[PDB]
């Protein structure tokens, strides 16, 4: 995992939207997983995810869908 | 009728759109972008 956080530290912030709502974010994806950090300029939110969590959550979100987690992370 | 519905509805896609995928898969309606792969045990007789 640690390489994801260490990539995350060197990520720029970027801008994102939806429908009058908007976030600042940075992500560092690899084949291992991702680290994500998010802010609405009022609170800050974090996740890190590994290969296991990718497989389990992609399946529970898209049951029939049978790639290895690398395809899900690369998409 | 209900088996195609349930197959689509578990994947959460509009039936008719999922039927699109079925036509393309099963009736050679594939474009060059579409790559479909076909699997069968004769032993179990399970197609997918």
């Amino acid at each position: 995992m640690e390489e994801l956080e260490q990539g995350l530290l060197m990520q720029p912030w970027a801008w994102l939207q939806l429908a009058e709502n908007s976030l600042l974010a940075k992500v560092f994806i690899t084949k291992q997983g991702y680290a994500l950090l998010v802010s609405d300029l009022q609170q800050v939110w974090h996740e890190q995810v590994d290969t296991s969590v990718v497989s389990q959550r992609a399946k529970e979100l898209n049951k029939r869908l049978t790639a290895p987690p690398a395809a899900f992370l690369c998409h | 009728e209900s088996e195609i519905s349930q197959e689509a509805d578990d994947m959460a896609m509009e039936k008719g759109k999922y039927v699109g995928e079925l036509r393309k898969a099963l009736l050679s309606g594939a474009g060059p972008a579409d790559v479909y792969t076909f699997n069968f045990s004769k032993e179990s007789c399970y197609f997918f």
